[PDB]
């Protein structure tokens, strides 16, 4: 639906 | 890039730091793709020429017992110890190991787990005792630059991987030609099934394989497509390869700045039914910290 994702950042996580 | 390190380089002489990688000769080459399927936002395109100057470049991903004896000889923490977790994927993930409830938006099957780390890459209880020469995964894209530093060597450009993952093959789909079983034998170590429900492994592996499973290419590189995505030395853009001058074409280091460093190669959890990230052309990144069961690099080196 969006872009595939194969690299998950630890910036990714922090949501609040 | 300036990093900051807390041990010494070591003299080493150019044999020594030869072993284990070919010599790219100079010349040029057709970098990037142009499949009509590519995702725009990952800027595969344009197919352009590129001149390098020649280099050495690692036949195989940085191994297990390679980094041990790094962290051995220099007491190097890694960014996975530090932060105290690192992510893994949900299927090797024992039951009960004590999990966050961080979530990687668009992507359930990233965990986070404390004490995921190199040596022990599913978290608490599990060890590399039966990996020595399996890739170092774990590792951030500081913990690579501080390894090919130790080893007297750095990381490859982006230019420079996908010339000698390319194998002397001109605008092949994968490293070794067009097709991706060619002769039913499986080439590299990727993700077959339905993903991310069920690996049949197909391939030998639903994890990481050893550095030197497979065929090599042309150029003798062992496992570029497959097996874990590998850290480059330039940072990420869609964009900035498409100017055509001396900087993008000769080479090329990619953008000044930028937010996440560029991997190659795939590793074996692409599949074409979501990411389609293993041709030789493909291309992403990742933040410079981070870490991951499925990512790991190989060295490169002036001569
Ligand atoms: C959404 O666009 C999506 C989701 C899964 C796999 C591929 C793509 N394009
Ligand atoms: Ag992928
Ligand atoms: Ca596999
Ligand atoms: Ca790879
Ligand atoms: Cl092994």
């Amino acid at each position: 639906a969006t872009t595939p994702l194969c690299g998950p950042s630890r910036a990714s996580i922090l949501s609040g | 890039h300036m990093p900051s390190f807390d041990f010494d380089i070591p003299r080493r002489s150019p044999q020594e730091i030869a072993k284990g990688m070919v010599a790219i000769p100079g010349g040029t080459f057709r970098m990037g793709g142009e499949d009509p399927d590519a995702f725009p936002e990952d800027g595969e395109g344009p197919v352009r020429t590129v001149r390098l100057s020649p280099f050495l470049i690692d036949r195989y991903a940085v191994s297990n017992r390679q980094f041990a004896a790094f962290v051995k000889a220099t007491g190097y923490v890694t960014d996975a110890e530090r932060y105290g977790w690192s992510f893994v994927f949900h299927a090797h993930v024992a039951p009960g190991t004590p999990v966050m409830d961080a979530v990687v938006p668009e992507a359930p099957w990233w965990v986070a787990v404390p004490g995921a780390y190199w040596k022990a890459p599913e978290g608490p209880g599990s060890s590399i005792t039966d990996r020595p020469n399996h890739p170092v995964v774990h590792v951030s894209w500081n913990d690579a630059v501080a390894y090919a530093t130790w080893a007297g060597k750095r990381l490859p450009t982006e230019a420079e991987w996908e010339m000698a993952a390319r194998g002397g093959l001109d605008q092949a789909r994968y490293p070794w030609g067009n097709e991706l079983t060619p002769r039913g034998r499986h080439r590299c170590n990727i993700w077959q099934g339905t993903f991310p429900v069920h690996d049949t492994g197909e391939d030998g592996y639903t994890g990481t394989a050893p550095v030197n499973a497979f065929a090599p290419n042309g150029y003798g590189l062992y496992n570029v497509a497959g097996n874990v995505w590998e850290w480059c030395a330039d940072w990420w853009s869609a964009d900035w390869h498409a100017t055509e001058s001396p900087a993008t074409r000769i080479d090329p280091r990619g953008p000044e700045t930028g937010t996440a460093r560029v991997t190659k190669g795939g590793s074996f959890l692409c599949h074409e039914s979501y990411c389609n990230r293993y041709r030789v052309a493909a291309r992403t990144c990742n933040t410079p910290d981070s870490s991951a069961a499925h990512t790991g690099f190989r060295c490169a080196a002036d001569p």
